[PDB]
């Protein structure tokens, strides 16, 4: 079985985080998991820990009631985070709540499960419009936004630089897949050509990317920007394709949140990636949890099991004497080694740990609207009713670890602003992300002159020189035209269409309007 | 709730040789870590040797180093401890104790333990 993090108290709340990687498609029937994971996996893991510590401690938030929990691998894959909610579901402690997963397709099949047994689920980094059906999904609510925010900046900025003929890759999944859709219906209903769409698995065989960037350099030179709706390792990949074939630097892919500012998906092919505009969500890092993090020891920490493995992977060496230890590292473990050596902070941290103030908020609200007076658990919440507990949480008006209010709509959904990125060079050699934009509830700002300081163009027709040329669609594609001139009595009514002056007059000057002849 | 047992011992001679076995209830024996200790009446308990969980990488007290071998079969969910040449200082109650989480051995948090072996060397 599946090692499990293990935390007691009078309330036990189910976690569902990434500590290891999807398994290989060589063993994926076998579920063995593969590299462990520390942003999306450890550092999620310790600040689920520390946060139900702070909760506890915290005298204002459930007084008298002890918050424990049961933090379980869901290796974003759907199959091992389900088996794993099953063994959520084994007792019917039982499992109040659940927080997580992170991929919108793992959590559908996730709530699923969970729903039949009313138990409320909680996602971090879930973003799937699909996920707004309360319908279809009663006991789900996520602190981010619904991707039809996210679709819509995209597009947005599409329109800003003037792209019409791009190409479109998404992962295959709900995520790529609803908000690749989303963005075909704003980007068309804008005027943006989409020159073909393509899907793709984030585990997909060096071949198989190797043919996609081949079907993306067979809309070159017309289409050069990729509208990617890709999650991580999807980008990761087209870089690498990048590599392998020698296409670099001829694409400019237009990243979602999935490569927010991943520096996991850039290092080691920082040059294929340059140039790249990608979309975060407004997470502020979390000052206290940097606090806890960098100071956890393999020697003092053991609640987190994987601590073993990630200490012996995140430095490559074999800890000497300790349990868990692997012999394949062929470096020995020093004392001075310590996680604030090229510490990189969890990009979606403060929606990790405000999903888990979201569940404690919502059981303090049922605590004070049952339990009045007595101090902890009643014989009312004895035992909690999960469709009252979910009740409760809609109904959820608190502030955030960011200082933000948090609040649930009417479809569960939490607000939501974006930051635009940009990997650019800061240097010789040197590359890394900067903040570039913002979008927020319509409103897109940009800062135009970092980005490009140069310019790129991905049209598929340059516009029709003044003088009397009409735009004259091609055989299939509405951005695709060839600049037509009209005949000499002709004056051009409309960009697209020429009009002729009847007998006696003549085109004017301009080509507006028509003049008599004298 | 892992459950151990332990069996082997018993009464060997001067300088015989003596195996030790110790069964694990339930799965997750690979997710912990093995190690053996001894306790004798009126002496203070000694860390014999141990296993990591994963096994292959083993480590063993000074007194013990040359003579004795600890291995274990995750598959059987099993560990073995083999004591060749055994001396009179060797006779104890030996325990089998499982360690997720710990630090360089013998400093391990054993969360779970055995009933125990009694070994006895007649001089
Ligand atoms: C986009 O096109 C408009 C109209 O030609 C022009 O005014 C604007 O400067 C262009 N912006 C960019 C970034 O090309
Ligand atoms: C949250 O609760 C406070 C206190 O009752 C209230 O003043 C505030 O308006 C509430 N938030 C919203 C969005 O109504
Ligand atoms: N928003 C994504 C989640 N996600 O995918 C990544 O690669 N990173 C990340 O956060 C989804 O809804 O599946």
């Amino acid at each position: 079985r599946r090692v499990v993090a293990h935390m007691p108290g009078d309330i036990i709340i189910g976690a569902l985080f990434s500590v290891h990687h999807q398994p290989t498609v060589d063993k994926v029937h076998e579920r063995k998991c593969g590299a462990v994971r520390e942003q999306y996996g450890i550092q999620r893991v310790e600040a689920m820990l520390h946060t139900l510590e702070r909760i506890n401690s915290d005298p204002t938030l459930l007084p008298n009631i002890t918050l424990g929990c049961e933090i379980r691998d869901s290796c974003w894959h759907s199959a091992v985070a389900l088996e794993q909610s099953i063994e959520f579901i084994r007792d019917s402690k039982p499992i109040v709540g659940v927080i997580g997963p992170g991929s919108s397709s793992v959590a559908i099949q996730v709530q699923n499960l969970l729903q039949l047994f009313n138990i409320p689920q909680i996602a971090y980094s879930a973003t799937s419009m699909d996920l707004s059906d309360k319908t279809l999904f009663k006991y789900f609510m996520r602190v981010v936004p619904s991707d039809a925010q996210q679709a819509r900046a995209m597009v947005d900025i599409v329109k800003r630089y003037n792209w019409t003929y791009v190409s479109a890759v998404h992962t295959e999944g709900n995520y790529g897949e609803s908000g690749m859709e989303a963005f075909k219906d704003m980007s068309a209903k804008e005027g943006i050509c989409i020159a073909h769409s393509y899907k793709i698995y984030s585990n997909a065989g060096e071949q198989s990317f190797d043919k996609l960037l081949k079907k993306l350099t067979s809309h070159l030179p017309k289409a050069r920007v990729v509208a990617c709706f890709c999650e991580g390792m999807t980008v990761r990949g087209l870089l690498m394709a990048m590599r392998r074939l020698g296409l670099a630097g001829e694409f400019l892919l237009l990243g979602s949140d999935g490569w927010a500012d991943r520096y996991d998906v850039t290092d080691g092919y920082q040059r294929e990636a340059v140039g790249g505009i990608t979309i975060k969500l407004q997470s502020p890092d979390v000052k206290w949890f940097d606090d806890y993090y960098l100071k956890l020891r393999p020697e003092t920490n053991h609640r987190n099991p994987w601590f073993q493995e990630f200490w012996q992977h995140r430095f490559q060496c074999r800890l000497e004497g300790f349990p868990q230890e692997n012999s394949k590292y062929n470096k020995t473990c020093n004392s001075s080694l310590t996680l604030k050596t090229h510490h990189v902070q969890d990009s979606k941290m403060g929606f990790v740990i405000n999903a888990i103030y979201s569940m404690a908020y919502g059981l303090h609200n049922m605590q004070m609207s049952l339990c009045p007076g007595y101090a902890g658990l009643c014989d009312a919440m004895k035992p909690i009713d999960g469709r009252k507990l979910l009740e409760s949480l809609m109904k959820t008006n608190f502030t955030g670890v960011s200082g933000d209010t948090i609040l649930f709509d009417e479809n569960g959904d939490s607000p939501g602003r974006y930051e635009i990125m940009n990997f650019k060079e800061m240097g010789k050699d040197y590359f890394d992300y900067i903040n570039v934009g913002s979008w927020d509830n319509g409103e897109l700002k940009m800062d135009d002159d970092e980005v490009w300081s140069n310019i790129i163009r991905s049209v598929c027709s340059e516009p029709c020189e003044k003088g009397q040329i009409k735009v004259i669609r091609k055989g299939e594609v509405s951005c695709c035209w060839t600049c037509t001139p009209c005949k000499e009595n002709e004056y051009v009514f409309d960009e697209y269409t020429c009009k002729a002056c009847q007998l006696g007059s003549w085109p004017t000057d301009d080509l507006t309007g028509c003049d008599l002849i004298p | 709730q892992v459950q151990l047992v332990e069996s082997g011992g018993g009464l060997v001679q001067a300088g015989g040789s003596l195996r030790l076995s110790c069964a694990a209830s339930g799965r997750t024996f690979t997710s912990y870590a093995m190690g053996w200790f001894r306790q004798a009446p009126g002496k203070e308990r000694e860390s014999v040797a141990a296993i990591s969980s994963s096994g292959g990488s083993t480590h063993y007290a000074d007194s013990v180093k040359g003579r004795f071998t600890i291995s274990r079969d995750n598959s059987k969910n099993t560990v073995y401890l083999q004591m060749n040449s055994l001396k009179p200082e060797d006779t104890a109650v030996y325990y089998c104790a499982a360690a997720m989480y710990g630090s360089r051995w013998p400093d391990w948090e054993y969360d779970y333990w055995g009933q125990g072996t009694q070994v006895t060397v007649s001089s």
